[PDB]
RNA sequence: GGGCUUAAGUUAUCCGCCGAAGCUGUGGCAACCUGUGUGGUUGGGUAGGGGAGCGUCGUGUCAGUGGUGAAGCUGCCGGGUGACUGUGUGGUGGAGUUGAUGCGAGUGAGAAUGCAGGCAUGAGUAGCGUGUGACGGGUGGGAAUCCCGUCCGCCGAUUAUC
RNA sequence: GUACCCCGGGAGGGGAGUGAAAGAGUUCCUGAAACCGGUCGCAUGCAAGCCGUCAGAGCCUGUGUGGUGAUGGCGUGCCUUUUGAAGAAUGAGCCUGCGAGUUAGUGAUGCGUGGCGAGGUUAACCCGUGGUGGGGGAGUCGUAGCGAAAGCGAGUCCGAUA
């Protein structure tokens, strides 16, 4: 019988991401990985096994090209002419958890388990955040050769 | 119209939960030679009276 | 020679409304709706007891590959360097050791990182 | 054994309702096969079972069926089972060749042996015959034959080389 | 077959616990509308539910109220228990035989008319029963 | 789809890996052919052809069996490759019926806007068929709806009488 | 065929009696399913569901097997009829019962099997009042074919004894 994680078995940790010229796309990945135990050898689908992930300077993030004003981003409250479009350059300037957020979120697998999940993602657009009683630890973005 | 497939047993039975009534609340005779339950508001089937304890009054005969 | 068929045809019945004891409405109830379900129930249990294999093997893969980026080596780097050194372990005990022994698995990783081309 | 079929049921003879507008399956008659007190369909109608056997093979079977006991040493020929009237105590006790269970008299005539077909008619584990009228079937059922001396002389007589 | 204790309501509603219990069978009103009187009373304290019974709107609060008071009456000649110690521990209500009858209607048609009934099982037991 | 040019884009090349019920490994089953002590090949399947069986009822025979409890129904614990099933073990039930081998079928149902019965869904929903009743007392277990009385209203070429 | 007592206007019930059995109480043998409920265990009020299947925590139970099942993957009913249907093509509200390849020919034509064999077999009918057994060979198929036929015949016909 291959092993499966019982319940709080798995211990969760807490990350702080510094965002600051950091791709959006690469947050995202890392931050999606690490929410969801991706890099754990007790990982499971069905158990939430990952860890808490802080992101500061979320204000700071890098677009490449003309993504800043061209990349966009749309709602729609369900009635008709109920559209509304931002770019990610306004939306990091005025609601950079949102983007971030949305970011992460398409990223993840579309389940009840992955919104609980994406509550373990804080995200601010500063460099400071309130969780120091939580004690986070600093996350380099890192890649493995070869 | 019409009602286009069985209602499920589980909707039925959300729906039909909700026909209930409440239990009437019933309030204590202020006679203290009558004590028996009536109606607030209302007199007292046992004694036919009304009122506190110090002014009563008689309604009904009954 | 009239024959009443209650006796045998009752057996099929009871057969299937046994294998339907847990299904929701009319599928536990009523024995065509049942049959139906256990018709659906067949397939989906055929497909999805070979289909087991490959989640298994995903299940592993990924475990196999979270412990071993731990030790700085991808997951198609080390399941070479397995290949090359000699060591047929396979993903359901490499992931075993990948949860229950760790050290274990970490001097499987030494070896893989020990054969590999390096080119 | 016989059963109505859809045209002998009673009544049955008008269309029950109208072909269309009615909502209703098109029926023919309150008679047909599939409605209560209908028509059957394919059910039983008086018949036959008498097969018309070739003699050769109903006289082979015969011979067949005694030889089996006549190399089983179940054959038994007696001169009669009674003296005077009609006892069956007499024969029973007579009869005692083997056990009284599954035996076949094989007598003579219905006159030739009037006592002693009397005799063993009521014994219940006996089955007795006249020798033109020996068949497979009461042979293979025996158990024991006990001809009488007459009855195998006709049998022998009535069929032989 | 050859075994003891034949199955019988008091051993059902009961089974050697002290108290009583009352049906009624065949009233003639619908099972969903003596339930909806009878969730009221289920669990009550008996007296209380009479007493209750008197004034509910309902025109299954006669049949019920009845019962419970037969209900009470038996614990108080197999048992010796009092009325005012007494709760209703269970209440149930179950479907009994239902005639058929035809409204006609317009145009040639008739539609049918189902005229239910229902049995009323009410059990009683003390009050010190409640908790234990 | 998220996101991607700091390619996760195109392109050439090299090194790995993932990936099917494919192939290999291991453990069962089955069809045909083949030397007849290796084994080989094969086993998706509608119409359709061929082969072999499960269960129901009646029945010859044999062996039985049943109030120390048959049938039928209903649980639990088992069994077979399938229809299915136990000679396991209860409960209910109250008079039949088991196994072997043959014999005969009114022998198997999910559907025909199929037939009969019973019961759901809509739903405590629509309707309760032109309208004027009110009060006092009585009867009664129970009264808006019964009886009596007083007010009031209604029909009156008819809500009258024959 | 339920005396008598209790609650109730009654219906119904509860005690008690008869009975082997009354949960055999006249709606009376057995008493299935749909359907309707009471009780207990688990789950369920951030969730998108052909309602299952595989993976799987937790709880209850542990009669160490069973109930439920958060959560993850996969997953568009059944039948008919179609090139193609989850189909927004047909039919089906549900359950129980019933409802469609049969029977007759000394029919036609194959096959399996048994008997007899250059032969096989009887029909009506007769005897057995005792039946499933015996007789009955009239007929019928095989025994030689070819030709319209006369006819000839291992040949015959078209043909000229080709
Ligand atoms: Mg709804
Ligand atoms: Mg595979
Ligand atoms: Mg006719
Ligand atoms: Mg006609
Ligand atoms: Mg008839
Ligand atoms: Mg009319
Ligand atoms: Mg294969
Ligand atoms: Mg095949
Ligand atoms: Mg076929
Ligand atoms: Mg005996
Ligand atoms: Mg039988
Ligand atoms: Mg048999
Ligand atoms: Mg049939
Ligand atoms: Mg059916
Ligand atoms: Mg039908
Ligand atoms: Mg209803
Ligand atoms: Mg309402
Ligand atoms: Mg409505
Ligand atoms: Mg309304
Ligand atoms: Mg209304
Ligand atoms: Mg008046
Ligand atoms: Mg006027
Ligand atoms: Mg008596
Ligand atoms: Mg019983
Ligand atoms: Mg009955
Ligand atoms: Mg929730
Ligand atoms: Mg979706
Ligand atoms: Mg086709
Ligand atoms: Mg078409
Ligand atoms: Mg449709
Ligand atoms: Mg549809
Ligand atoms: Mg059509
Ligand atoms: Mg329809
Ligand atoms: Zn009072």
């Amino acid at each position: 019988t291959t092993y499966s994680p019982k319940a709080g078995e798995v211990q969760r940790k807490w990350y702080v991401i510094d965002a600051e010229d950091i791709v959006l796309g690469r947050l995202a990945t890392t931050a999606a990985n690490l929410l969801r135990g991706k890099h754990k050898p007790q990982y499971a689908p069905h158990i939430d096994t990952g860890d808490f992930v802080v992101v500061v300077n979320a204000s700071k993030i890098a677009l490449t090209g003309k993504k800043a004003t061209d990349s966009l981003r749309y709602d729609h409250s369900g009635r008709p002419g109920g559209l509304r479009v931002t770019s990610i350059g306004e939306m990091l300037a005025k609601n950079p958890r949102r983007a971030v957020e949305r970011a992460v979120w398409g990223m993840m697998p579309k389940n009840k388990l992955s919104r609980q999940q994406l509550k373990k993602l804080k995200v601010y657009g500063g460099p400071e955040h309130p969780h120091a009683a939580q004690n986070p630890q600093p996350y380099e973005i890192t890649q493995i050769a070869q | 119209a019409v009602p286009k497939r069985k209602m499920s047993r589980s909707n039925t039975r959300h729906r039909r939960s909700q026909w209930k009534t409440v239990a009437t609340k019933l309030v204590t005779c202020a006679n203290p030679a009558c004590g028996e339950k009536h109606l607030p508001h209302t007199a007292c089937p046992s004694c036919g009276g009304y009122g506190p304890r110090g002014d009563r009054r008689q309604v009904v005969e009954a | 020679a009239r024959v009443k068929r209650s006796v045998n045809a009752k057996k099929k019945r009871r057969e299937v409304l046994d294998q339907a004891s847990g299904y929701r409405g009319q599928r536990s109830r009523l024995y065509r709706k049942a049959k139906e379900q256990t018709l659906h129930s067949a397939t989906y249990s055929f497909r999805d007891r070979r289909a087991k294999k490959g989640d298994f093997r995903s299940l592993w893969i990924q475990r196999i590959n979270a412990a071993s980026r731990a030790q700085g080596m991808t997951y198609n780097r080390f399941i070479n360097g397995l290949k090359n050194a000699g060591v047929e372990v396979d993903r359901k005990m490499l992931a075993e050791l990948a949860v229950s022994d760790i050290n274990a698995f970490n001097s499987l990783v030494e070896v893989a990182k020990a054969s590999q081309p390096q080119n | 054994h016989a059963t109505k079929t859809r045209g002998q049921v009673s009544g049955g003879g008008k269309k029950p309702w109208r072909q269309k507008g009615t909502g209703r399956a098109r029926q023919g008659s309150t008679r047909a096969p599939q409605w209560v007190g209908g028509g059957t369909v394919h059910g039983p109608q008086p018949r036959s079972y008498a097969q018309r056997t070739p003699k050769k093979m109903v006289g082979a079977a015969l011979r067949g069926a005694l030889s089996d006991m006549a190399r089983d040493n179940r054959i038994f020929v007696v001169t009669s089972l009674v003296d005077g009237d009609k006892p069956s105590t007499k024969q029973a006790k007579a009869v005692l060749s083997g056990l009284a269970e599954l035996r076949k008299v094989l007598v003579v005539l219905d006159r030739s042996d009037e006592i002693d077909w009397l005799s063993v008619r009521n014994l219940s584990e006996v089955h007795v015959l006249a020798a033109d009228q020996l068949n497979t079937y009461d042979v293979v059922n025996a158990r024991t034959i006990v001809f009488s001396q007459a009855g195998l002389d006709a049998f022998v007589g009535a069929r032989s080389a | 077959m050859s075994k003891t204790e034949r199955p019988s309501r008091r051993a059902a509603l009961l089974g050697d616990r002290p108290g009583s219990y009352a049906i009624a069978r065949h009233v003639r009103m619908s099972a969903s509308k003596c339930r909806r009187v009878i969730n009221l009373v289920r669990g009550m304290d008996a007296v209380d539910a009479v007493t209750m019974l008197k004034f509910q709107p309902q025109a299954a609060a006669e049949p019920i109220r009845k019962v419970i008071a037969s209900a009470m009456a038996n614990a108080e000649q197999t048992e010796g228990l009092r009325a005012d110690d007494l709760y209703i521990s269970q209440a149930f209500v179950d479907e009994g035989i239902t005639m058929r009858r035809i409204r006609p209607r317009a145009k040639g048609s008739a539609s049918r008319i189902l005229k239910r009934s229902a049995h009323i099982t009410v059990v009683v037991e003390p009050k010190e029963a409640r908790q234990a």
